[PDB]
């Protein structure tokens, strides 16, 4: 058999308003192939204080993205779970399906 | 010989390039392709009587044969002649990659 | 060498080169087509049967009738 | 592939050459061919699956496109891929010529 | 404009059984473009005392067969015009039709 | 140097020599599954390829052993 990539949103860190919701769209043009096969989606949404920020990337589920392993890198959807972080909300997020992440599940 | 200027000017209802415009997310069911969203390949549709640019003499004999011989179920075919390439713009990674698809539109069509 | 009538030459004036012949036909409404012929396509030579509703292969140049 | 050494062998419903035989005089029309009186021309003829001997890209796009748009008036066609010529004799005169009629016979087709 | 050789039967004098008829099938296995794209069919019927012979070939109209002149050549069907010949009876017809000649005539 | 296993190419050992990749599709019917080989130029993306990423009732995948066509 043989493996292959799989799409995923790579906008990187980019502006953001989704607030106070449910889902929103990372709405981000850029729909990518990642380079990797390993690779699986990822998106990190922030808030600190004055602004809102979020990142969409490909990530190896091996290495940990902000100090935070991948646990559900072999879920279906982008379960938005959420991580304590002083001085800034942080609500990350994984999955193993095409473009996953351009759907975050809060 | 039948081609996109003669055939999107006119009707002959014949052999010849249709329109068709395909879209890659919804008709195709692609979603790595990050420009274009669809374009136009076109089709070739159209029946094709005796002496209707007919490419080779095999075509020339199945015509002739389904002309003596009413719905024969052989007979030349209104297939592409011409195709063209379709310049897509897709990322593998951060990295935008731009390539041309060889054999993506067709410009032209012919009995065979 | 030659020079043809062409039928389907939209962007090119109608026209056409071979070193064959020029081949028309014809027909409740009427239409006919005219093209051009490679001598390669000529079998048989001594009497092509794309040669012999109406047809001629005239040896000249936009000889095509209506 | 595709060609009388599969098809006349296997069986199966998508496109494939078939059995075809040929008479001069009354299928064609033609009277001027002394031998042979016919000839066996086979044709090409079945539906083109996705991914069933699909010439080129443009090939497979318009699979995938018919497959994600069931009857669409819109997919490749079983056509002709390679044509063998055919030795006949006929006469010019009181001289028999004998020669050979080119791209008479299909080897092989293919779907486009 | 182009003018083409038109196809005749073309097997020289073969014995025939054509005979008290108003209309013989020539039957010539051999269908030929004739050489000369001006020629025309051909179809002599010479019955000898006791043997009868049949000639199909492609001419020239311009031409005079057997001491005739081609005047019939012109008509697309093959009506056998008979002449005068010593020693035994003698008919033919010419025409400018695709095997006009496989088809001889003398009635209706 | 890669060696597919292939059912067209009759007279072939049924057997072919590609450059890319081999490929097997199963089809339900009512089994009909066909193996090819694809040669890299006709992979699309190469990182990619849409012919190894399988449609709509069939199940295709590619894989770069000799005879690995099932």
């Amino acid at each position: 058999a043989v493996k292959f990539p799989q799409l995923c949103k790579f906008c990187d860190v980019r502006f953001s308003t989704c607030d106070n919701q449910k889902s929103c769209m990372s709405n981000c043009s850029i729909t990518s192939i990642c380079e990797k096969p390993q690779e699986v989606c990822v998106a990190v949404w922030r808030k600190n204080d004055e602004n809102i920020t979020l990142e969409t990337v490909c990530h190896d589920p091996k290495l940990p993205y902000h100090d935070f392993i991948l646990e559900d890198a072999a879920s279906p959807k982008c379960i938005m779970k959420e991580k304590k972080k002083p001085g800034e909300t942080f609500f990350m997020c994984s999955c193993s399906s095409d473009e996953c992440n351009d759907n975050i599940i809060f | 010989a039948l081609d996109t200027n003669y055939c999107f000017s006119s009707t002959e209802k014949n052999c010849c390039v249709r329109q068709l415009y395909i879209d890659f997310r919804k008709d195709l069911g692609w979603k790595w392709i990050h420009e274009p969203k669809g374009y136009h390949a076109n089709f070739c549709l159209g029946p094709c009587p005796y002496i209707w640019s007919l490419d080779t003499q095999y075509s020339k004999v199945l015509a002739l044969y389904n002309q003596h011989n009413p719905g024969a179920s052989a007979a030349p075919c209104c297939v592409p002649q011409a195709l063209e390439p379709l310049p897509i713009v897709y990322y593998v990674g951060r990295k935008p990659k731009v390539e041309q698809l060889s054999n993506m539109i067709v410009r032209s069509c012919k009995c065979s | 060498a030659l020079q043809c009538f062409c039928h389907l030459c939209t962007k090119d004036n109608f026209t056409c080169v071979t070193d064959g012949l020029c081949f028309v036909s014809v027909t409740d409404k009427v239409i006919h087509n005219s093209m051009c012929i490679a001598e390669i396509d000529l079998i048989p030579r001594d009497r092509p049967f794309v040669c012999a509703t109406t047809t001629y292969c005239c040896n000249q140049d936009h000889c095509n009738k209506i």
